[PDB]
Parts: structure tokens; C-alpha cells; sequence
């Protein structure tokens, strides 16, 4: 598949879509028939050439002066370890990640992406925008405070916590909430149609939730839903 | 001819490797060139995998080893008695070589289940805490298990010279321990004249691996010779962790396959072996016994490690030794919440038997009443009186250094404790009042001490409180 | 008077319970380390073995 | 030929070199007998378990003992079966070392005795009974709440001193005099003198005569520690496959047989396995316990106490023998203190067996509303700390009035527990402590003291003792 | 052959015919159709065993052949499954393959292969098939022990290395034909089970892989009165729904 | 550095002290000579001669009739683990041990010994 994408890189300089299913099942392949090669075994069982390997495929999926490819893959991470040498070596090739959580996915909020494990190169004031890079900082700052917060409110009592403490919880369950969204490919789940949400709506309903606007709504306004509106629309069919 | 001849091949590590000895037995005792012993452990189709057991710097390729022709054993006899001996039965002490004419075998098989009896007779370590809360019985083999510097060996010791008058004999086995450590040892042994029936096996930790592997089986082997002629062994190994690490060292560099938490396979097989051969036998072969108390080394007082938990399921009870109580100023440690003697308590004499339950009861009950300390006066049941008999309680187990004391005095004294005559005397002044009421029993009760040292029960009830309350009436608090 | 009574009584048992329930989620913890710690382990005997045999 | 030499002594491996074409058979068994010529040698005798053929004529082997003494070229005799061990009427009241060869003082057993091999394949499908039966021990507690299975496998749990030997002795009883079967104890890998122990009890109970005893204890050697349990067993088998009886089977330590199997395969050299277990775990496993089950003429049932490394009932050895249990009974110090007897925790205990298609509809909804009460009581014992036992209310009050006599209802004289309590034994039919149960759950009884159901057996000798009594 | 290519990309179509097991729990909210691969993962005694045979049973009006692959379990157990198969009449349509306990290795590892095999004749007929694997863990231990006495280098938790192989190979032979093969279908229900729940574990993880949804069974529900056990918050069909009558859809 | 101070002793009878910088070093150069041979690993990946080697290392430190030596040695615990083989097999060599804490170092007392993990004979 990379060498077909290569030739339209290449020898007529245009733009190029690559997706691939599964990368991780091309190493999971070389460990299989890598014992039968006469090779030693390295750490948990996989082949000693495990990056060599990887980075010579890995290193041609770029873009060049004459084209360009950006590329979406997906990486199967075996048994929930995200410190296995195959998914941990696979993090050094990759400009933007998202890190899924089946946390996040058995709770029902949906694309289920970790807000903190994910990172990007493109998160910087000076690419996305003062006001844009300000809002994500903090929906960060509070998503990390409420998960710090998870042993003393197991263990206390949501009572005894202060009331900046109280705040923050409360902003940080809408937040998480409100990150979910319901995806046109997912109506096939459920009979609700799925949304597109431009960037700047996204900004600013953030920024509204984060300033104090909407703690009067419910929790469960928030749950799949596309823009800041559609959470008002459902808390008036909830009679708010 | 190359039948009772060979050459080395390979040599490292202790392991050496000889071409010939045709007609050498499994398990044999070899003999180099330099005079080092070695064991024919495997006996391979071209070749023989000798363990050697001295040191190896001496043995080159080519040098000829000679054999035996006997399976390894060590010497016995009386001879051995007062003496302190490497494994293989050769003098460290000095004062000329020990002189015996009998031999018995390393690996011997255990008494079988008809050769066996019930444990019935009582084993006095002369430990207060020992003699109450967790009784040994002759035959038992009761494990003793702590952290580092926990009073372990002091125990040992006390227990080792506390059996003067008794007729058993006492084997000591070191493993692993410094040379000084030993000699320190030695010395207070003799100094309070435990020499006079005790024999010392040492294996120092400068020595080869095997050597360490093999002192516990020396010392069994020792004692099995005065068990089966209708003797009482009492044997105490000072470090089965540190005989489990030698051993894990040789099967590693054996190369054979590891096992759970790096240890071998039959890291379990080893400390069955050595602790099956300890029992009490029946009248018909005599009625000798052997009694062991092995050691473990417990990592920041876990119980939950594997060798620990390999040896409690192995033997018939536990003394636990606790680091906290021993930095807090408890000296001899024991924990009798966590302690344990399955075995015991049939053998415990009928008047510490009338009088332990209660002490047992009130140290018990003074262990979570400990936790309400931050606050004083709850009740006065609860408080006022638990607490100050559990405080008493501790202080009478309370014992000092090297220094044992008989069995109707430890009986006579708890008595006391339990009836109430403590009641109305300070915690602080308990020791001294302990001190002096044994002084005053030497001084008057020879009819008591001898009623109990005669019949094993306790002494007519009004007699012995007559008896508290007049020495109560001399003695002073201060 | 009683109030005050109250409130120390309301103190005790808060404290209480909190200790109760911080004692129930690390024998939870502790025991969830323990059930980790033996992979850990039989994945070192596994390389060792392994390493031992290719050779 | 039938005759071979060694080549190899490796501690309990040993390699025997035959003549070409006459190989043993995998499992056949080897004899070594050896005089001393002079005096640089050592009689020796001495048993061998074939185990792999090795190519070049070579065969490697399981010594059943030590191998110390063992010379290079010794004469090794082959047998032509696996080991075979003594079966029928002369194996009762008998103590054996896995080798078929008596250890008591009563002598030899003669060389005109059947012997059978240790090793046999399963039972066929056709074989097996097509329906599931339940085996009537006679003690209320098992029978009502925690039914056995004929031909199932039953895992016994408690801590020290709460009555597991006393339990497991008026088990052979009851079913010795009331099914007609007998029971074979095996110990694997245990104490010595817990093995004599339980001799000197069972001579002391009278069992002794309706049981035959395998010990092969701590100190033996892998080899034989992997196969008294398979020698128990096809003693065992003898009893059900010829005369059609109903057999008990105690395995004192069923980890044990797990642990010399993987010694004895680092030994043999394969590759170890998740934990350092064998990769052939499961396996043997499975060759053990598919030759305990009912037939169409008789069946076996096994009693098997489960030691669980570390307390992790996720480790592979405890993982691979629950697979096969049929039920469970858990012990409980608690109730041994508080005086109930056989003190048997009615709630920890399980069964597969109690379902309404197998036990009966009847049973069922009595048993499963006697837990329900219990769960009730267990509930409400906090809440009587919590308030005070006046502050509850009145039908709380009638359930732990229900509950104090159903307790106590649950204990039972033992025939065996004469020589300590002084009192005769009770073998209570499961239908009427069913009917026992209903009556006390309906509240015909709520007027009796609640001492006088305190070790009891039927219902009618509870309303003996209240009219003794008042 | 035991070894079989599986169907192409376009030898296949989508699954648009329900496979009605009977069951509420299941039909209701987890619906399974014809050519689908369901996997139903729990603990022991949970009832895993009584939902296959449900589903079994209830196929005597549908034009379906039933086929129950027992590995590693009980002979004892499997006696009684085929006597309750015998009594409800499910023995007119049903082939039951058995490798039990006391079977060596070798044949635990090659039972499911040889369902397939049989179940491949009627699917390429244009018949429809319902496959039972009574335990895949049970085969991974069995080709586990087989790979370890072969002196392969083990990877994660002591499997070899394509025991991920082995599992996808065994399960994507399982596909809805098309019309221009024929459209019989074949379906897969495996079983896994667990230790305490642990859903997270290898076999769990490399077994949901490859299926086209799960059905939870737990334990504490099992245990105090929820007797099908079925746990909504881990159940999901993912190819479901689509082959689901229109009044239950609705 | 052993065999230069045991002279002193030995032909002199002076008194001696002989400061080791780390054991710890001492443990993994030694895990490393056995890695390079290619011995089988033990529990952590040390030598399988961790204990003997330390044994040969330590026991000729005694006093004797003609002079003693006397040992400070330093050791590091990697990870705050005392569990880590090299200090648990160091631990059974030593009549007074003494414990540093990073903690009493921050507060600025030196020399941050710990007055309640430090024991002595
Ligand atoms: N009852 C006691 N009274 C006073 N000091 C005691 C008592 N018991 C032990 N000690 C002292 O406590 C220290 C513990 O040393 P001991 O050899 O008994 O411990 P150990 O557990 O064997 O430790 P190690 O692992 O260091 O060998 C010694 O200094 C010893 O003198
Ligand atoms: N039914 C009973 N009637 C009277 N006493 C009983 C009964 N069951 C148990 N006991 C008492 O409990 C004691 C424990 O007996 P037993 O040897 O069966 O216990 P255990 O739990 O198997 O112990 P161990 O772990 O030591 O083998 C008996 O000696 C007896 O005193
Ligand atoms: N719907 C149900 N109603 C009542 N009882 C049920 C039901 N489903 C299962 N059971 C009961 O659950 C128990 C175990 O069920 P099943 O044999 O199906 O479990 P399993 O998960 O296959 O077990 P195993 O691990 O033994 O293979 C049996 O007693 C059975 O009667
Ligand atoms: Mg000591
Ligand atoms: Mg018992
Ligand atoms: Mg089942």
C-alpha cells in the first residue's frame, strides 16, 4: 500500500490520504516468524530487530518537497499495556496522537479519548490561536485537579471538600461530558443522527461552560451532543 | 586402567568436570590431587560432574582425582561433644583431631509413619513467654522467624543453656554467619557451660557454596546417631534462608531451569528433607527424639515471602519476633497474637496448664485496648483495670540477657500475676519485685518448689497466697 | 452544652467511618499490587528461561 | 533379551540402554537389584518409571526412591506393565507406600494376590451414567444445603482445629454402614506424623476396618509423591469396577501432586511453563480426575482439601483444579467457638448440585429460603450493635427468633463424636430434614426453648429434649 | 481439509438475517445475526454452557444445523448436555464433537478445526450452520503445551507467539455468502473464560479482537437471583441490530 | 585496597581503617563479570556468587591478636528499595549501620542521619 501512495507522492506531486488498519499486526507478523529465523528472543518475547524494522517502514510514510501525505493509522495496544515495546516504540514516528481508554469507553462518553494521555505538535499559540490554546490549557488543569481529587472524595466524602475544591468538580464532570459527541458512523448504534462541529464553536462553548455560564444545567445535558446549544435544547426537553 | 582413576576436564566455580572413574557411585566422595574432597553428584555417559568442597584454586585440568569408595558421610560419637566442626566432621577449633570410630550417612531416610509417636514430653527453653503462651514439646520442630537483629539467636542461646540438668543434648548449626559471630557464641557458650553437652557445626560465609548447602544435613546426621539409641536431641539451624540462597547458587550454575521467585524447583524438597528427620520415636526403637528449630529472615516482617511461607507449611508452628517491640524496649519480641504451637500445649505441664489461660486472655485483650491510648479514662473496667494488668503483664514477660529461670518459679510467678497480688504495685517497681519474690521463694518455699518440681501441679491454693502475701508484707515499693 | 456534645460525637463518627473506608481502599490497593507484582515475576523466569534454551 | 544396563545417574533421572527391539513401553516399570561385590559398593533396591525413549536405544527414566549407590552398567530388569499394586478384600485396614508394599507389622500380602496397573485410560463415554444421582451422606448441613454428587469432586477448605479429620471419619461411617461402600484415604506430600496421627484416630474410631490407607509423604521423593495419588485411585477403582459399589476417595493435598509433577518435569528438562508449572499441567490434571465418575455399575466419589499459594485463587494449579469441582464446604472457626458441630459455614458453602431440576422443587425452595433468613440475621447482627436489640422491630424480631433456631437446628451428634461428647450418633434421611426445616421455617416450633435445638438429630427428637427439658 | 482458506472480501455479505435464540436477554438488546461471530465470556459456573444450549434449542422450527464442540470439558458434563439435547429432540439437526480432559493435547488443539470442517459442507451447500466452541482457553492451553514441548521461545504469560493465529484463523472462516456463492452462512459462538473478571487479560483481549461483539456474563450478578447474568454495561453487538425483526428494533 | 591494608596488620600490628567508597558498585561490577561469562541470572539479574563473593570480600576484615581493621563503607540504595539484593546481602556483614535521609538533607541537617533507623551492637 505505501509503495502504490509513493508513486502518486512522487511522479505527479499530489496530495495523498493513507489509512492503515492495523500497524501493529505488521510487528505482531515479524515476532511470529521471527523464532523461526534462528533469531534470539529480546524483552517479552519479541524479535531483536523490533525498531530497525519499524522505523525502515515507518520513516517512508513522509511528505517531500514534491508531495505531500498525511496518514492516519491505527495501533492495537495487546492486553491494555501501553508500555509494551511495540506500541511504546510506534510513539516516537508520530506528530499527533490519541490515546483511547476503555475507562472512558465503559462509562458510556464516547470517542472514549484520553484529554490527557493525547498530545499534539500542533498545540502552540502561535498555530491554533492565543484564546484557543488558553481554553484547552485549562480544561487540562481541571480534568488533571478532578483525577487528583479521586481518593480524597472516595475516601472522605464529597462533604468535606472545600468550596474551590466543590467548583472544580463540578465544572470538571460537565467538561468531561461535554467532550463526548455523537458520530455520523454511530448511527447505526442509535437513532440519533450525528453532528459536525466547527473549531470555533467547539472554543467557545468550552470557554462558556469554563467561565461559569451553564452550572445551572443538569450533568446529563451534556452526554452526546454537537454544539453548546443542542445542551440547552436537551435540558428544556428535560424541563430544567 | 582408569576404574578407580580420573583426569579433570573443566574446573570453574566450584564444578569440575573428569573424564574416567568407571565404577564410582552416585553420590560418592571423591579425592584430588591436594587433598580438597569433592561429590560425584552427576554421573554422565563419558563423564563425571564432581561438586567440590574446599578451595577450588588449586585443582587445574589434567590433575588426577582418586576415589572413596564410600557414599559421603560424616563421623559420630561422643567425641564430638564440646567441639565446634566444618561440615565434613574436620576440626576447626584446634586441640587435636577428634577421635571417633562410627560413620553415618548425609542422606538418610526419614522415620516412617509406624516408627512415630505422639509428642508428649515438654521442652523447658526457659522462657517465660516460650513457656506460657507457645509450649514446645521433645520431638516438635517449631519454626522461629523475624527480622534482622530481632533476638533470634538470643533465644537460641537461652534455650541451649537453659538445658543443663536435662538430659538432652544440644547441636548448634551456623550457616552463613561471621566467623567472629561464631566465636562470640562459642564463648558464652562455654562461659556458662553449655560445652560440656553441646556440639557446634559452622559453616562460615566465606566458605564454597556446597558446604553451606550441606551443614543442616551434618547436623541431623549428628543428631540421628543419639536419637535412635534412645537419646534427646535438641537441634537448631541459624539460617535456612542463607542454606536456600547457597542452594539456589548451585542449581543456578548446575544450570538447571528457575522456579517461582528465582528460587528451584524443589526449593520445598530440600526443607522437607531436612525437617522430616525430626520426630519423636515409639517405644519399640526406643524412645529417643529429635527436636529442630529452624530459622527464617523475614524482609521488613513479611510473612507473606515464599521460603516463610514454604516453612510454616512444613513445620508445627511459628514464634514470630516483632522489630517494633523489640525497638520499643520488649526484649525477647514475641508476638503470641501471631504465635502458634500445634503440636504443644499437650506436652505443657499440668500447673503452667492451670494458670496460662488467663495470662493468654489478658495479653490478648491488652492489644487492642492499646489502640484507645490517645485517650485515658474511657472506664474503669475497660481502662483502669485492662490496662493495668496487660501493662504488669508485659513487664513480668519481660526477661534480661543469658539468664533462664526454672520452670516452678516461671509457674509460681505467673500464679501470682494472674490470682491479683500485682493488683496494688507500680508497673516500674514489677521487675525488682519479681526479682526479689524469687529470692524469697530460695530463701522459705523449698516445700513449694519441691511439691511442684515432684508432682507437676500447682500447690495447695491458700498455702501459696499465705505465702505471696507474707513476702508482700517485707517487700518495699520505691 | 449539647450542641457542642453533638458536634463532638458528629466529629468521632466521621472520623471513624473515614478511617473505615480509607482501610477498606488500600487493602483494595495493596491487594491489587500483589496480584500485579506476579507477572512481573513469571515474566522474568520466562526471559531467563528463554535465554538460557536459545543458546 | 529383557534385560538393559545403566548409563546415566543424574539424581532421580537415571538412563537405561537396551537391546534394539526390546524397548519397554512408555510407563513400564524397571527393577534394580544389586549385591554388593565388595566392599566398594552398596545394596541396592530399587523401582523405575519409563518416561521417555530417547532414540539410540536409550531410555530415560523416574526412580521411585533414592538413586544413591547407583553404578554405571548395573543390570536393569524389565517388568513388561506399569506398576501394579495389590487390589480387593486384603487392601482393607492395610497402610501402602505407592509401591503396593504393606508399611504396618501385619506382613506381607502374598504373590497369588490380583494386581492392577497404576496407569489406565479414562472410562469410555458409553460407560458413564446418563443421569445425575446425589449421594445421601446423612449429615443435614451437607444434605440440605450443600448436596454431593455420586461420581463428583467436592473441595474441602478450613483453618486448624475445626473438624475436618472428625468430618472426614464420619463420612466413611455413615456411608460404610449405610450405602455398603468403603473409602480409600490417600496422603499426598503431608506430615508424617499428621499421617500417624490420623492412623492412630481412625484405629481409635473403629474406621480403620472399612478403609484402606496410601501415604507417600513430605520426604519422598518426586517421583513416587507424583503416583500415590494414581495408587489410591486404582485401589479405589478396584471396588467400583468389580462390585459395583459406592466409594469415597480422600486426597489430603491435591497442590502437592501438582508441585512433584512440575519438580519431576524440570527434572525431564521441558520448558517451564506460565509460573513455572508444567506445561503439561492441565493434563495431568485431567488424567487424575476424569477417572473419578460414576458408571453405569457404580461410582466414585472424592473428597480433595486445596492448599492456595499466596491466597490467589487466580494461581494456574488452583485455577486448573476448580475446573472440576462439583462443590465446595468451607469450615468455619467461628462456629467451631460458638459450639456448633460439624461447624460447617452454611453460607460459604456451594454446590452444584442444588437446583431445582436435580434436587427437587421442595428442597430447593426450603434451602433457599433457610439462606435467605440466615442472610436476614447476618444483616441484622449489625444493625443490633448499630441500636440495641429492643429497637428493632417486631418481624425483625421474629426472623432472628427463626434464625437462632435454624443455627442451631444445623448442628448434629456424630457416631464418632461419642468418645468426646458421651452422647450417640444420628443419620438423618434427607427427607426428613427436609421436613425438619419446613416445619421450623412454618413456625410450628417458634414455642420450643431454643437450646433444645442445639446438637440434635431428626425434628421429633428436638421436641424429646424440649419435653425433657420443660 | 483441516486447513481451509477462509471466504474473500467479495465472497461475503452483510448480515441481515436474525438468529432468534430464545433468550429475552440476548434477542432484546444483544441481538445476534446469521453469520456473525458472538463471543460469550464469563467465569465459571455462570451459566455460559445453558445459554449454548438454549440457543440450541431453540433452532427445531428454524432451518438450521447445530454443531456443539466440547474441549476440555467433563465427560460427565457432556453426557448430560446430549441427554438434555436427546429430550428436547435437538439430536434431529445436531453433531456434537467431543476431546475431553483426559485426551492428550493434540486433539484439544484440533477439535475446533474439525467443526469447522463440518460445518464448512452445509454452509457452502447454501444451508445455514450454528457452530459452539464449549472453550477456546482451553485450546490456547492445549497448543500452549504443545509449543513448549516443542522448544518454541514463549512470548506474553508463557503463549507462543501466533496464538493470536491460531484464533483468527479458526474464527474467520465464519461469513454470510453472497448469492453468487450460494448464501449459506455459518455462525461462531466461543467461549472464554475468565479469572475474576478480568476482562483486560491476554486471551479475553486477542478473543475480542477478532469477534463481532461479546456477551458479558457476571458472576455477581449470576450469584443472588439475576440468573442469566447478562450485563448490559460490557455486552454490545457490533454487527447486531441490522439483522433485528422491525417491532423489536422498534 | 584490602590486600594493601591487611600489611599493617599482619606484619606491623597497627590499627587500620579501611573506607570502601561503594559496595553497591562492587555488586553490580561483579553482576556484570557474571553476565559477561554467562552464568544464569538470579533473582533481581545479579550473580548466582552474590553471596559468596561478599562473604570473600567482607571476612577477611577481622580482628586478630597482632591488629585490627576496622570498615566504613557506603552504601546506595537504588529506589529508597532496601529490599534490592546488594543492600539486603550487605546488611548480614555489618555491626552498626547508619541511614541518610534526603529528607533531613532538605531541612539542612547535616550530616542528615536518621536518629531512629540507625542500630548498633
Ligand atoms: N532479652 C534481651 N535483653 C537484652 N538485649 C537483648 C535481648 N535479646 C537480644 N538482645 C540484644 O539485641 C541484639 C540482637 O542480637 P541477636 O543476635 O539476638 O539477633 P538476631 O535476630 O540473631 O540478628 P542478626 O540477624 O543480626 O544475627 C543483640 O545486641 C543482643 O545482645
Ligand atoms: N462433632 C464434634 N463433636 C465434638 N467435638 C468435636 C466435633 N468436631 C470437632 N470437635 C472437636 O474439635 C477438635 C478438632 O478435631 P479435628 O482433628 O477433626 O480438627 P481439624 O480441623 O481437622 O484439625 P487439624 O488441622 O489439626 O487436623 C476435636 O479434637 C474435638 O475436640
Ligand atoms: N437460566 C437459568 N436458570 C436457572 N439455573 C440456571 C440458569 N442458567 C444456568 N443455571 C444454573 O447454573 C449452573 C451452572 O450453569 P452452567 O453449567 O451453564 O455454567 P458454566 O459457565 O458453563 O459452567 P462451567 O465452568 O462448569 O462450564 C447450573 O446449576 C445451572 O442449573
Ligand atoms: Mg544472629
Ligand atoms: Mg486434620
Ligand atoms: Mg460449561
Amino acid at each position: 500500500g505505501l509503495t502504490m501512495a509513493e508513486y502518486f507522492r512522487d511522479e505527479q506531486g499530489q496530495d495523498v490520504l493513507l489509512f492503515i488498519d492495523n500497524i501493529f499486526r505488521f510487528t505482531q507478523a515479524g515476532s511470529e516468524v521471527s523464532a523461526l529465523l534462528g533469531r534470539m528472543p529480546s524483552a517479552v518475547g519479541y524479535q531483536p530487530t523490533l525498531a530497525t524494522e519499524m522505523g525502515q517502514l515507518q520513516e517512508r510514510i513522509t511528505s517531500t518537497a514534491k508531495g505531500s501525505i498525511t496518514s492516519i493509522q491505527a495501533i492495537y495496544v495487546p492486553a491494555d499495556d501501553y508500555t509494551d515495546p511495540a506500541p511504546a516504540t510506534t510513539f516516537s514516528h508520530l506528530d499527533a496522537t490519541t490515546n483511547l481508554e476503555r475507562k472512558l469507553a465503559e462509562m458510556g462518553i464516547y470517542p472514549a479519548v484520553d484529554p490527557l494521555a493525547s498530545t499534539s505538535r500542533a498545540l502552540a499559540p502561535e498555530i491554533v490561536g492565543e484564546e484557543h490554546y488558553q481554553v484547552a490549557r485549562k480544561v487540562q488543569q481541571t480534568l488533571q485537579r478532578y483525577k487528583e481529587l479521586q481518593d480524597i472524595i472516595a475516601i472522605l466524602g464529597m462533604d468535606e471538600l472545600s468550596d474551590e475544591d466543590k467548583l472544580v468538580v463540578h465544572r470538571a464532570r460537565r467538561i468531561q461530558f461535554f467532550l463526548s459527541q455523537n458520530f455520523h458512523v454511530a448511527e447505526q448504534f442509535t437513532g440519533q443522527p450525528g453532528s459536525y462541529v466547527p473549531v470555533k464553536e467547539t472554543v467557545r462553548g468550552f470557554k462558556e461552560i469554563l467561565e461559569g455560564k451553564y452550572d445551572h444545567l443538569p450533568e446529563d445535558a451534556f452526554r452526546l451532543v454537537g454544539r453548546i446549544e443542542e445542551v440547552v435544547e436537551k435540558a428544556k426537553a428535560m424541563g430544567v | 586402567q582408569v576404574s578407580d582413576v580420573g583426569t579433570v576436564i573443566q574446573v570453574g566455580d566450584g564444578i569440575a568436570r573428569a573424564h574416567g572413574l568407571d565404577n564410582v557411585m552416585s553420590g560418592e566422595l571423591v579425592e584430588f590431587a591436594n587433598g580438597v574432597m569433592g561429590m560425584a553428584l552427576n554421573l554422565e555417559e563419558n563423564n563425571v560432574g564432581i561438586v567440590i568442597l574446599g578451595p577450588y584454586t588449586g585443582i587445574k585440568e589434567g590433575d588426577e582425582v582418586r576415589r572413596t569408595g564410600r557414599i559421603m558421610e560424616v563421623p559420630v560419637g561422643e567425641a564430638l561433644i564440646g567441639r565446634v566442626v566444618n561440615p565434613l566432621g574436620q576440626p576447626v577449633d584446634g586441640l587435636g583431631p577428634v577421635e571417633t570410630t562410627e560413620t553415618r550417612p548425609i542422606e538418610s531416610p526419614a522415620p516412617g509413619v509406624m516408627d512415630r509417636r505422639s509428642v508428649h514430653e515438654p521442652l523447658q527453653t526457659g522462657i517465660k513467654a516460650i513457656d506460657a503462651l507457645v509450649p514446645i514439646g521433645r520431638g516438635q520442630r517449631e519454626l522461629i522467624i523475624g527480622d534482622r537483629q530481632t533476638g533470634k539467636t538470643s533465644v537460641a542461646i537461652d534455650t541451649i543453656i537453659n538445658q543443663k540438668d536435662q538430659n538432652m543434648i544440644s547441636i548448634y548449626v551456623a550457616i552463613g554467619q561471621k566467623e567472629s559471630t561464631v566465636r562470640t557464641v562459642v564463648e558464652t557458650l562455654r562461659k556458662h557451660g553449655a560445652l560440656d553437652y553441646t556440639i557446634v557445626v559452622t559453616a562460615s560465609a566465606s566458605q564454597p557454596a556446597p558446604l553451606l548447602f550441606l551443614a543442616p544435613y551434618a547436623g541431623v546426621a549428628m543428631g540421628e546417631y543419639f536419637m535412635y539409641k534412645g537419646k534427646h536431641v535438641l537441634v537448631v539451624y541459624d539460617d535456612l534462608s542463607k542454606q536456600a540462597a547457597a542452594y539456589r547458587e548451585l542449581s543456578l550454575l548446575l544450570r538447571r531451569p528457575p522456579g517461582r521467585e528465582a528460587y528451584p524447583g524443589d526449593i520445598f524438597y530440600l526443607h522437607s528433607r531436612l525437617l522430616e528427620r525430626a520426630a519423636k520415636l515409639s517405644d519399640a526403637k526406643g524412645g529417643g527424639s529429635l527436636t529442630a528449630l529452624p530459622f527464617v529472615e523475614t524482609q521488613a516482617g513479611d510473612i507473606s515471602a515464599y521460603i516463610p511461607t514454604n516453612v510454616i507449611s512444613i513445620t508445627d508452628g511459628q514464634i514470630f519476633l516483632q522489630s517494633d517491640l523489640f525497638f520499643s524496649g520488649v526484649r525477647p519480641a514475641i508476638n503470641a497474637g501471631l504465635s502458634v504451637s500445634r503440636v504443644g500445649g499437650a506436652a505443657q505441664i499440668k500447673a503452667m496448664k492451670k494458670v496460662a489461660g488467663t495470662l493468654r486472655l489478658d495479653l490478648a485483650a491488652y492489644r487492642e485496648l492499646e489502640a484507645f491510648a490517645q485517650f485515658g479514662s474511657d472506664l474503669d473496667k475497660a481502662t483502669q483495670a485492662k490496662l493495668a494488668r496487660g501493662a504488669r503483664t508485659v513487664e513480668v514477660l519481660k526477661q534480661d540477657l543469658h539468664q533462664p529461670i526454672p520452670v516452678e518459679k516461671q509457674v509460681l510467678i505467673i500464679y501470682a500475676l494472674t490470682r491479683g497480688f500485682l493488683d496494688d504495685i507500680p508497673v516500674e517497681d514489677v521487675r525488682r519485685f519479681e526479682k526479689e519474690f524469687y529470692l524469697f521463694l530460695d530463701q522459705n518455699g523449698q516445700h513449694l518448689l519441691e511439691h511442684i518440681r515432684t508432682t507437676k501441679d500447682l500447690p495447695n491454693e491458700d498455702d501459696l497466697n499465705k505465702a505471696i502475701e507474707a513476702f508482700k508484707k517485707t517487700f518495699v515499693v520505691s | 452544652l449539647d450542641a457542642k456534645a453533638s458536634e463532638h460525637a458528629a466529629r468521632m463518627t466521621a472520623m471513624k467511618n473515614a478511617t473505615d473506608n480509607a482501610n477498606e481502599l488500600i487493602r483494595t490497593l495493596t491487594l491489587s499490587y500483589n496480584r500485579a507484582r506476579q507477572a512481573a515475576i513469571t515474566q522474568e523466569i520466562t526471559e531467563i528461561v528463554a535465554g538460557a534454551n536459545a543458546l | 533379551m529383557t534385560r538393559g544396563r545403566v548409563i546415566q545417574v543424574m539424581g532421580p533421572v537415571v538412563d537405561v540402554k537396551f537391546e534394539n527391539g526390546h524397548l519397554p513401553a512408555i510407563y513400564n516399570a524397571l527393577k534394580i537389584q544389586h549385591k554388593a561385590r565388595n566392599e566398594n559398593e552398596v545394596d541396592i533396591d530399587l523401582t523405575l518409571e519409563v518416561a521417555l525413549h530417547l532414540g539410540d536405544d536409550t531410555v530415560r527414566t523416574i526412580a521411585m526412591a533414592s538413586t544413591d549407590g547407583l553404578i554405571r552398567g548395573m543390570e536393569v530388569i524389565d517388568t513388561g506393565a506399569p506398576i501394579s499394586v495389590p487390589v480387593g478384600e486384603v487392601t482393607l485396614g492395610r497402610v501402602f507406600n505407592v509401591l503396593g508394599e504393606p508399611i504396618d507389622l501385619e506382613g506381607d500380602i502374598p504373590a497369588d494376590a490380583r494386581r492392577d496397573p497404576i496407569h489406565r485410560p479414562a472410562p469410555k463415554f458409553e460407560e458413564l451414567a446418563t443421569e445425575v444421582e446425589i449421594l445421601e451422606t446423612g449429615i443435614k448441613v451437607v444434605d440440605l444445603l450443600a448436596p454431593y454428587i455420586k461420581g463428583g469432586k467436592i473441595g474441602l477448605f478450613g483453618g486448624a482445629g475445626v473438624g475436618k479429620t472428625v468430618l472426614i471419619q464420619e463420612l466413611i461411617h455413615n456411608i460404610a454402614q449405610e450405602h455398603g461402600g468403603i473409602s480409600v484415604f490417600a496422603g499426598v506430600g503431608e506430615r508424617t506424623r499428621e499421617g500417624n496421627d490420623l492412623y492412630h484416630e481412625m484405629k481409635d474410631s473403629g474406621v480403620i476396618s472399612k478403609t484402606a490407607m496410601v501415604f507417600g509423604q513430605m520426604n519422598e521423593p518426586p517421583g513416587a509423591r507424583m503416583r500415590v495419588a494414581l495408587t489410591g485411585l486404582t485401589m479405589a477403582e478396584y471396588f467400583r469396577d468389580e462390585q459395583g459399589q459406592d466409594v469415597l476417595l480422600f486426597i489430603d493435598n491435591i497442590f502437592r501432586f501438582t508441585q512433584a509433577g512440575s519438580e519431576v518435569s524440570a527434572l525431564l528438562g521441558r520448558m517451564p511453563s506460565a509460573v513455572g508449572y508444567q506445561p503439561t499441567l492441565a493434563t495431568e490434571m485431567g488424567q487424575l480426575q476424569e477417572r473419578i465418575t460414576s458408571t453405569a455399575k457404580g461410582s466414585i466419589t472424592s473428597i480433595q482439601a486445596i492448599y492456595v499459594p499466596a491466597d490467589d485463587y487466580t494461581d494456574p494449579a488452583p485455577a486448573t483444579t476448580f475446573s472440576h469441582l462439583d462443590a465446595t464446604t468451607n469450615l468455619e472457626r467461628k462456629l467451631a467457638e460458638m459450639g456448633i458441630y460439624p461447624a460447617v459455614d452454611p453460607l460459604a458453602s456451594t454446590s452444584r448440585a442444588l437446583a431445582p431440576e436435580i434436587v427437587g422443587e421442595e428442597h430447593y425452595q426450603v434451602a433457599r429460603k433457610v439462606q435467605q433468613t440466615l442472610q436476614r440475621y447476618k444483616e441484622l447482627q449489625d444493625i443490633i450493635a448499630i441500636l440495641g436489640m429492643d429497637e428493632l422491630s417486631d418481624e425483625d424480631k421474629l426472623v432472628v427468633h427463626r434464625a437462632r433456631r435454624i443455627q442451631f437446628f444445623l448442628s448434629q451428634n456424630f457416631h464418632v463424636a461419642e468418645q468426646f461428647t458421651g452422647q450417640p450418633g444420628s443419620y438423618v434421611p434427607v427427607k426428613e430434614t427436609v421436613r425438619g426445616f419446613k416445619e421450623i421455617l412454618e413456625g410450628k416450633y417458634d414455642h420450643l426453648p431454643e437450646d433444645a435445638f442445639r446438637l440434635v438429630g431428626r425434628i421429633e427428637e428436638v421436641v424429646e429434649k424440649a419435653k425433657a427439658m420443660g
